[PDB]
Protein backbone atom coordinates (compact mmCIF):
# COMPACT_ATOMS: atom_id res chain seq x y z
CA UNK A 1 0.00 0.00 0.00
CA UNK A 2 2.58 2.64 1.07
CA UNK A 3 5.13 1.80 -1.72
CA UNK A 4 1.75 2.15 -4.28
CA UNK A 5 0.90 5.92 -2.65
CA UNK A 6 4.77 7.03 -2.58
CA UNK A 7 4.79 7.20 -6.48
CA UNK A 8 0.82 7.76 -6.43
CA UNK A 9 0.93 11.13 -3.89
CA UNK A 10 -2.18 12.84 -5.21
CA UNK A 11 -4.36 9.46 -4.88
CA UNK A 12 -3.29 9.99 -1.08
CA UNK A 13 -4.31 13.46 -1.19
CA UNK A 14 -7.63 12.40 -2.47
CA UNK A 15 -8.83 9.72 0.43
CA UNK A 16 -7.61 12.10 2.63
CA UNK A 17 -9.47 15.01 1.35
CA UNK A 18 -12.69 12.73 1.17
CA UNK A 19 -12.14 11.81 4.62
CA UNK A 20 -11.94 15.27 5.46
CA UNK A 21 -14.61 16.38 3.23
CA UNK A 22 -17.14 13.87 4.48
CA UNK A 23 -16.17 14.19 8.12
CA UNK A 24 -16.34 17.97 8.17
CA UNK A 25 -19.71 18.27 6.78
CA UNK A 26 -20.60 15.79 9.60
CA UNK A 27 -19.66 18.85 12.01
CA UNK A 28 -22.74 20.89 10.24
CA UNK A 29 -25.95 17.95 11.57
CA UNK A 30 -23.62 16.83 14.87
CA UNK A 31 -26.03 18.37 17.89
CA UNK A 32 -23.72 20.01 20.82
CA UNK A 33 -24.28 19.46 24.31
CA UNK A 34 -22.45 19.32 27.99
CA UNK A 35 -22.51 15.67 28.77
CA UNK A 36 -23.90 12.69 26.88
CA UNK A 37 -27.42 11.13 28.49
CA UNK A 38 -25.97 9.66 31.67
CA UNK A 39 -28.93 9.73 33.82
CA UNK A 40 -30.85 6.59 34.65
CA UNK A 41 -33.93 6.73 33.34
CA UNK A 42 -37.19 7.15 35.12
CA UNK A 43 -40.78 7.32 35.60
CA UNK A 44 -42.84 8.71 38.06
CA UNK A 45 -46.59 7.81 38.56
CA UNK A 46 -48.34 10.37 40.84
CA UNK A 47 -52.06 10.58 42.29
CA UNK A 48 -53.54 12.88 44.52
CA UNK A 49 -56.24 11.66 46.40
CA UNK A 50 -57.85 14.71 48.31
CA UNK A 51 -58.45 14.49 52.23
CA UNK B 1 -81.79 1.34 52.75
CA UNK B 2 -79.00 -0.79 53.77
CA UNK B 3 -76.93 0.49 50.88
CA UNK B 4 -77.90 3.73 51.14
CA UNK B 5 -77.24 4.37 54.76
CA UNK B 6 -73.90 2.10 54.42
CA UNK B 7 -72.80 4.53 51.94
CA UNK B 8 -74.10 7.33 54.13
CA UNK B 9 -71.90 6.61 57.63
CA UNK B 10 -68.72 4.90 55.87
CA UNK B 11 -67.32 7.52 53.97
CA UNK B 12 -63.65 9.02 53.80
CA UNK B 13 -64.75 13.63 54.48
CA UNK B 14 -62.37 15.46 52.90
CA UNK B 15 -61.68 17.65 55.59
CA UNK B 16 -58.84 20.70 54.61
CA UNK B 17 -56.76 22.99 56.11
CA UNK B 18 -56.76 25.30 59.18
CA UNK B 19 -54.74 28.09 57.76
CA UNK B 20 -54.61 27.62 54.24
CA UNK B 21 -54.74 30.00 51.42
CA UNK B 22 -55.88 32.46 51.31
CA UNK B 23 -55.43 33.76 55.15
CA UNK B 24 -55.67 36.44 57.50
CA UNK B 25 -52.79 38.94 57.48
CA UNK B 26 -50.45 36.82 60.41
CA UNK B 27 -52.59 33.92 61.75
CA UNK B 28 -49.01 32.26 61.43
CA UNK B 29 -49.86 28.70 62.72
CA UNK B 30 -51.25 26.87 59.60
CA UNK B 31 -52.49 22.83 59.93
CA UNK B 32 -54.15 19.81 58.12
CA UNK B 33 -57.44 18.69 59.62
CA UNK B 34 -57.66 15.16 59.24
CA UNK B 35 -61.01 14.01 59.18
CA UNK B 36 -62.71 10.39 59.64
CA UNK B 37 -61.57 7.61 57.52
CA UNK B 38 -63.95 4.70 56.56
CA UNK B 39 -65.00 1.62 59.19
CA UNK B 40 -63.13 -1.28 59.36
CA UNK B 41 -64.22 -3.45 61.86
CA UNK B 42 -67.37 -5.66 61.77
CA UNK B 43 -69.05 -4.18 64.76
CA UNK B 44 -68.23 -0.85 63.16
CA UNK B 45 -70.44 -2.34 60.57
CA UNK B 46 -73.05 -3.67 62.76
CA UNK B 47 -73.67 -0.28 63.52
CA UNK B 48 -74.53 2.36 60.97
CA UNK B 49 -77.86 3.14 62.18
CA UNK B 50 -80.93 2.69 59.58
Amino acid sequence: MSKFFIDRPIFAWVIALVIMLAGGLSILSLPVNQYPAIAPPAIAVQVSYPG
Amino acid sequence: DVSSAIQAQNVQISSGQLGGLPAVKGQQLNATIIGKTRLQTAEQFENILL
